[PDB]
């Protein structure tokens, strides 16, 4: 299974942190099974429906 | 004290903490599932049973 390199999870500025404009605890809820996030939504299949 | 909004969010705040530590992280998790006993326990074996019946009746 995929993992993430600490070099730029961890850091002063957690660079992926700052690409996927989150933060860092926001960061190891998910990359540490504590919390989920959503990958994708429908937008059509719910403005229709 | 246990009633009327005090200990019930209060349970939800508490158990809904970071848990730095991997290990109390599992051991919060563990702490989910009640335990069983025996009726419960033959009760499922019996599922099983029923269950790879059936995946053998599809095979």
């Amino acid at each position: 299974a995929p993992v993430t390199h600490i070099w730029y999870f961890k850091g002063v500025p957690s660079r992926l942190g700052y690409l996927l404009d989150l933060a860092p605890k926001d960061l190891e809820k998910i990359i540490y099974f504590a919390a989920y996030v959503i990958t994708s939504v429908d937008e059509e299949m719910r403005h229709n429906e | 004290e246990d009633e009327s909004e005090a200990l019930r969010q209060a349970r939800k705040d508490a158990e809904l903490t970071a848990s730095a530590d991997s290990v109390r992280a599992y051991l919060k998790q563990i702490g989910k599932v009640a335990l069983l006993n025996a009726e419960e326990e033959v009760e499922l074996a019996k599922r099983i049973e029923a269950g790879l019946y059936a995946t053998q009746l599809m095979t």
